[PDB]
RNA sequence: GUGGAGCCUGGGAGUGAGGGCGCGAGCGAUAACGUCCGCGUCCGAGCGCGGGAACAACCGAGACCGCCAGCUAAGGCCCCC
RNA sequence: CGCCUCCUAAAAGGUAACGGAGGCGCCCAAAGGUCCCCUCAGGCGGGACGGAAAUCCGCCGGAGAGCGCAAGGGUAGAAGG
RNA sequence: CGAUCAACGGAUAAAAGUUACCCCGGGGAUAACAGGCUGAUCUCCCCCGAGCGUCCACAGCGGCGGGGAGGUUUGGCACCUCGAUGUCGGCUCGUCGCAUCCUGGGGCUGAAGAAGGUCCCAAGGGUUGGGCUGUUCGCCCAUUAAAGCGGCACGCGAGCUG
RNA sequence: UCCCCCGUGCCCAUAGCGGCGUGGAACCACCCGUUCCCAUUCCGAACACGGAAGUGAAACGCGCCAGCGCCGAUGGUACUGGGCGGGCGACCGCCUGGGAGAGUAGGUCGGUGCGGGGGA
């Protein structure tokens, strides 16, 4: 499957490692949506910013 | 070092070059030091005597 | 405006930090001469292909891979495994 | 003795959830078994306040078993002064170490004793600045072992 | 609580093991003497020799020298050449010393 | 009043007051006890005030147990000085007391007498307190 | 993991008075818009924008330009509004 | 006011204040190299002078002794004698 | 090999003071006034009831301890002001707070009356003239219903004094 | 292969301390001696050599016993990375992931590698 990830809450005011996680996922703007592979590596970064993000399992 | 604990040179008894610096306590060991030591000039071990530094 | 007299401290001193500790961890590739451990006393003991300097410093004798080993009352050992 | 108390089984139900709904989380165990249980707090409180760790409590399990237990451990919540957890020790034929109350005919309310479960007493009589006795000299009603050191001061 | 006997045995052996050579260990009883060459890395014995196995009797020292020769004979045959002599709790003297002499005589290197 | 007979170190850093008491949370000796509801540094003079209150209520009767000891040095700079120039002088001793701690216990006195005594004692303390009675819960610990 | 990532060589700098807040300690008085460090953050340089009556650093959010279009965030929905 | 040790220091390293505590500015010709051998303090019991404590004997005693000097680390399977 | 170059990365081989006779360049990066933050100390109010009060804890008192309020004291801190915020007291001129000195209204009293003590309500008005000291304050004299205590940049020097 | 003994390792007290019991053909120890090698700050105690009458008393090996020591869950709790709230504060609470220490049940009077000697 794949993880569809949506930035819904600004990284401003949050630790830099959390900002870097967004960048690893390729999330640059609010409300932006990205579909990534459900690998353990990608999953770790999604879960790091779980408080900033909305995730839906797709296909 | 101190007044009692002095610095000193070791002179090769054969060719007379000083080859080593070291120290001793001249109250504990008032005799001039004599030690076998490799002498770089003579290229062999030689008795070395204490000499004033 | 009254400025009442103050005393002082006899304590201000402390010494430079010595950066002690393990410098190479298990599974790390090291070259002969590499320092593995900086320590005070034999907190860690030398094992296979590991030497100890005058100040208890552990280092590698051969090119190899570092391995640690806990041996209870015998103590803790750092080895180097040839590659 | 003796007292009876309803008990139930649990698995993955959260301890905080159980306690919030008036239930006391617990475990019952011995050499042969170990089970995650819970009892009703207000009911347990009624029994334990008389049973304590001195007298037998029979757990009527939902599966019909009526198991003989001693309370071995009660973890309190230091802040609120309320029990958080109970340890029910399942009795069987083998001898058990336990505390048995003392009646003076006092540094020790009770005494530690290795007694067979069949033979569990409910009393031990002690005949009565700063004179005192040392457990060694005690009554000892048959099937009972001093589980301390006779040096111990009562 | 350790005995001076054990401490001595631990002390000379520990020093020996560090060199990493095969360990020619020697046991000396009131009647007999035993020798086994040991790989401490594998914890395995490669070759052995003893007065008891060779059924020798006589002067204990002369017997020691012989079991030494015996050990070396089997030793070189297996390709073994170098070794570290482990006197353990024993002084380097007499029976133990004679055995070492026999092993050297036989062609062992140490 | 109470203080350490001798010490390894004269001054201690202030530190923290997080959490419930480590222990001392159950009745150990007497029949009735006073338990703390809030964290504080309880002073030696506070402890002695509470004790002597209890002592007077009993007309020297009964037994009083004090289950906290002031071993923490309390330091204060002299009046009207400036910051710096080293740590202030030790001026007293306190006992760190966290919620749930049994500070005092009494025994050998009537329930009415213990309750009132422990109430008067509570009034000498800079924290909210509770009066408790020995329980099976206590004796089980 | 392709990012105004990273590494190497060299040209140009500026900076070397910080500050508020959260958490962890020391000093202080379990004082200070107090002081000294640590991890983080924001203001600094975002005194641009919404909310908080007003208000650098609290909450929301990173302003390329235009629109008399739409959805939301904190916060709000009795009138001022 | 330089240097050493411990803590502060937030379980890698590093980390401040006129924060909490100490020490160094020497020493050793054996207190250095190597080989061989040896094992402590303390406790009870026993023993002329002889004591709390001199030296002698026995039992127990894994390290609480010792390692020139502060502190820490290390250490009798010795670095101690 | 000669450094307490110990201010220990060590300005010269070689060095102490005073300035109210002072000067310039700077700083509110840093003190003194005032404000601010804080409230240790200060002023005031409470909680507890050991004791006092011949008897009687609470008329009047309140051991040891506990909790607060205020921001008039001394301070802590160094945040606007050092291209200037004139710094004590007095005089004049007010104005406000109330934790009330007097006058008005009360409860309790260990209130017979009269006169007092204590607490509650009350800020409308009032709250003297002198001797000493720069003094604020204080003590004193003679009175008085009383001779209140604090804020206003320790109110007020583009209003005076000095 | 299985049992015993002798060496020698490994795990590092579940192996230890104590209380019992057991073993001498073999092996090992003590033992018999101190001429010889070697040895004692004195001592053949130790180290060492030459032995083989005796005993398993000591030591060692092997069994038993849970008094001590040592090990030690499950359950629950403390604390906490990350995400959120509350309190004037001292401090408190919720979510998700991690999760002790103490104590309770209980367990242990060792396990195993290589070589040698003996026995079935
Ligand atoms: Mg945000
Ligand atoms: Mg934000
Ligand atoms: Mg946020
Ligand atoms: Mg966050
Ligand atoms: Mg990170
Ligand atoms: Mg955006
Ligand atoms: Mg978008
Ligand atoms: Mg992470
Ligand atoms: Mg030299
Ligand atoms: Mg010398
Ligand atoms: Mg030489
Ligand atoms: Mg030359
Ligand atoms: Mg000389
Ligand atoms: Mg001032
Ligand atoms: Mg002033
Ligand atoms: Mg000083
Ligand atoms: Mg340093
Ligand atoms: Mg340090
Ligand atoms: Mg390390
Ligand atoms: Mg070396
Ligand atoms: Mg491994
Ligand atoms: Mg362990
Ligand atoms: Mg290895
Ligand atoms: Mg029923
Ligand atoms: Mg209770
Ligand atoms: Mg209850
Ligand atoms: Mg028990
Ligand atoms: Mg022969
Ligand atoms: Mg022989
Ligand atoms: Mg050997
Ligand atoms: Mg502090
Ligand atoms: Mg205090
Ligand atoms: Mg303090
Ligand atoms: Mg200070
Ligand atoms: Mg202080
Ligand atoms: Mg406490
Ligand atoms: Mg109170
Ligand atoms: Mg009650
Ligand atoms: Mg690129
Ligand atoms: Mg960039
Ligand atoms: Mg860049
Ligand atoms: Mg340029
Ligand atoms: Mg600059
Ligand atoms: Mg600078
Ligand atoms: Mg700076
Ligand atoms: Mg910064
Ligand atoms: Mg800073
Ligand atoms: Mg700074
Ligand atoms: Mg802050
Ligand atoms: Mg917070
Ligand atoms: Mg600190
Ligand atoms: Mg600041
Ligand atoms: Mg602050
Ligand atoms: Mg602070
Ligand atoms: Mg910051
Ligand atoms: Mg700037
Ligand atoms: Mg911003
Ligand atoms: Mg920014
Ligand atoms: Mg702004
Ligand atoms: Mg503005
Ligand atoms: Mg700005
Ligand atoms: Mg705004
Ligand atoms: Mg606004
Ligand atoms: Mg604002
Ligand atoms: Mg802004
Ligand atoms: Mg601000
Ligand atoms: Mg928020
Ligand atoms: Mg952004
Ligand atoms: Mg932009
Ligand atoms: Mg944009
Ligand atoms: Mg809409
Ligand atoms: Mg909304
Ligand atoms: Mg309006
Ligand atoms: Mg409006
Ligand atoms: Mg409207
Ligand atoms: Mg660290
Ligand atoms: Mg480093
Ligand atoms: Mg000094
Ligand atoms: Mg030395
Ligand atoms: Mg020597
Ligand atoms: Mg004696
Ligand atoms: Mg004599
Ligand atoms: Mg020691
Ligand atoms: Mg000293
Ligand atoms: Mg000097
Ligand atoms: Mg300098
Ligand atoms: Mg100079
Ligand atoms: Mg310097
Ligand atoms: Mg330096
Ligand atoms: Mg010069
Ligand atoms: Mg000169
Ligand atoms: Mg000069
Ligand atoms: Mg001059
Ligand atoms: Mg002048
Ligand atoms: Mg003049
Ligand atoms: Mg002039
Ligand atoms: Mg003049
Ligand atoms: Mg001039
Ligand atoms: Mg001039
Ligand atoms: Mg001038
Ligand atoms: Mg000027
Ligand atoms: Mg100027
Ligand atoms: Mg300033
Ligand atoms: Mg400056
Ligand atoms: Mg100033
Ligand atoms: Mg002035
Ligand atoms: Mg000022
Ligand atoms: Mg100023
Ligand atoms: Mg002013
Ligand atoms: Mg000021
Ligand atoms: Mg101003
Ligand atoms: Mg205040
Ligand atoms: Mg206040
Ligand atoms: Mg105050
Ligand atoms: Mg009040
Ligand atoms: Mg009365
Ligand atoms: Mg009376
Ligand atoms: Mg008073
Ligand atoms: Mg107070
Ligand atoms: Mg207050
Ligand atoms: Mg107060
Ligand atoms: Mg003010
Ligand atoms: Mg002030
Ligand atoms: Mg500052
Ligand atoms: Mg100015
Ligand atoms: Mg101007
Ligand atoms: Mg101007
Ligand atoms: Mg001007
Ligand atoms: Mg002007
Ligand atoms: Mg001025
Ligand atoms: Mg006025
Ligand atoms: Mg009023
Ligand atoms: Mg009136
Ligand atoms: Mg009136
Ligand atoms: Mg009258
Ligand atoms: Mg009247
Ligand atoms: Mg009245
Ligand atoms: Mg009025
Ligand atoms: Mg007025
Ligand atoms: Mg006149
Ligand atoms: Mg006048
Ligand atoms: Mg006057
Ligand atoms: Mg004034
Ligand atoms: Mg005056
Ligand atoms: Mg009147
Ligand atoms: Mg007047
Ligand atoms: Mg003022
Ligand atoms: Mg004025
Ligand atoms: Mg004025
Ligand atoms: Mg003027
Ligand atoms: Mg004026
Ligand atoms: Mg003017
Ligand atoms: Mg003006
Ligand atoms: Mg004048
Ligand atoms: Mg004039
Ligand atoms: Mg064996
Ligand atoms: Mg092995
Ligand atoms: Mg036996
Ligand atoms: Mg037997
Ligand atoms: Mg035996
Ligand atoms: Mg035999
Ligand atoms: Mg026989
Ligand atoms: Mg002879
Ligand atoms: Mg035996
Ligand atoms: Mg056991
Ligand atoms: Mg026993
Ligand atoms: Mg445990
Ligand atoms: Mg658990
Ligand atoms: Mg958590
Ligand atoms: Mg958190
Ligand atoms: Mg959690
Ligand atoms: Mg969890
Ligand atoms: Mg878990
Ligand atoms: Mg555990
Ligand atoms: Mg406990
Ligand atoms: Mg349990
Ligand atoms: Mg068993
Ligand atoms: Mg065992
Ligand atoms: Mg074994
Ligand atoms: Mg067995
Ligand atoms: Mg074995
Ligand atoms: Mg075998
Ligand atoms: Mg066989
Ligand atoms: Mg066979
Ligand atoms: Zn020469």
């Amino acid at each position: 499957p794949r993880l569809k990830v949506k930035l819904v809450k600004s990284p401003i005011g949050y630790p830099k490692d959390q900002k870097a996680a967004l960048k690893a996922l390729g999330l640059r703007r609010l409300q932006q949506e990205r579909v990534l592979e459900d690998t353990p590596a990608i999953r770790g970064n999604v879960e790091k910013v779980a408080h900033l993000v909305r995730v839906e399992v797709v296909e | 070092a101190s007044e009692v604990r002095i610095k000193l040179l070791l002179e090769c008894t054969e060719c007379k070059r000083r080859n080593y610096a070291t120290e001793k306590n001249k109250r504990n060991t008032p005799n001039k030091l004599e030690l076998r030591k490799y002498c770089p000039w003579c290229r062999k071990h030689t008795v070395h005597r204490e000499v004033k530094i | 405006a009254h400025k009442k007299g103050l005393g002082s401290t006899r304590n201000g001193r402390d010494s430079q930090a010595k950066r002690l500790g393990v410098k190479r961890y298990e599974g790390q590739v090291v070259r002969a001469g590499n320092i593995l451990v900086r320590q005070r006393g034999t907190r860690f003991k030398p094992g296979k292909n590991v030497g100890m300097g005058r100040d208890f410093t552990l280092f590698a004798l051969v090119d190899g891979v570092v391995e640690f080993q806990d041996r209870g009352r015998l103590g803790r050992y750092v080895h180097v495994r040839p590659l | 003795m003796e007292y009876r108390l309803k008990a139930y089984y649990r698995e993955g139900e959260k301890p905080s959830a159980l306690r919030r709904a008036g239930k006391l989380p617990g475990v019952m165990y011995n050499r042969h078994l170990n089970r995650k249980v819970y009892v009703d707090l207000v009911e347990f409180d009624k029994v334990f306040r008389q049973a304590s760790i001195h007298h037998v409590i029979v757990l009527e399990l939902p599966d019909g078993q009526s198991l003989p237990t001693l309370v071995r451990q009660v973890n309190l919540d230091k802040r609120r002064r309320r029990p958080e957890h109970v340890d029910f020790f399942v009795l069987s034929d083998e001898p058990v170490e336990m505390y048995v109350p003392l009646r003076f005919v006092e540094i020790h309310r009770d005494i530690l004793v290795k007694v067979s479960p069949r033979n569990i007493p409910e009393f031990i009589e002690v005949d009565v600045i700063g004179d005192s006795l040392h457990a060694s000299d005690l009554k000892l009603p048959p099937g009972v072992e001093l589980a301390v050191s006779p040096e111990e001061t009562i | 609580r350790l005995t001076a006997y054990e401490r001595r045995k631990f002390r000379v052996r520990n020093r020996i093991k560090r060199t990493g050579r095969l360990r020619l260990s020697v046991f000396r009883s009131l009647k007999h003497i035993y020798a086994q060459i040991i790989d401490d890395e594998k914890g395995v014995t490669l070759v052995s020799a003893s007065s008891l196995a060779l059924k020798l009797k006589g002067n204990k020292t002369e017997v020691a020298r012989q079991v030494g020769r015996a050990l070396a004979e089997k030793a070189l045959a297996l390709g073994i050449k170098q070794v570290a002599f482990d006197r353990g709790p024993y002084k380097y003297h007499g029976r133990v010393k004679a055995l070492a002499e026999g092993a050297r005589e036989g062609g062992l290197e140490f | 009043m109470l203080m350490p007979r001798r010490m390894k170190y004269r001054k201690q850093q202030r530190g923290r007051l997080k959490g419930a008491t480590k222990g001392g949370d159950y009745v150990a000796f007497g029949d009735y006890g006073l338990v703390a509801l809030e964290p504080a540094w309880i002073t030696a003079q506070q402890i002695e005030a509470a004790r002597v209150a209890m002592v007077r209520h009993f007309r020297r009767g009964g037994k009083i147990f004090i289950r906290i000891f002031p071993d923490k040095p309390y330091t204060k700079k002299p009046l009207e000085v400036r910051m710096g120039k080293g740590k202030g002088n030790v001026e007293g001793y306190v006992a760190v007391v966290k919620p749930g701690r049994v500070m005092f216990e009494v025994a050998g006195v009537t329930e009415e007498q213990a309750m009132e005594a422990l109430r008067i004692a509570g009034h000498k303390l800079p924290i909210k307190t509770k009066i408790v009675r020995r329980d099976a819960y206590d004796e089980a610990q």
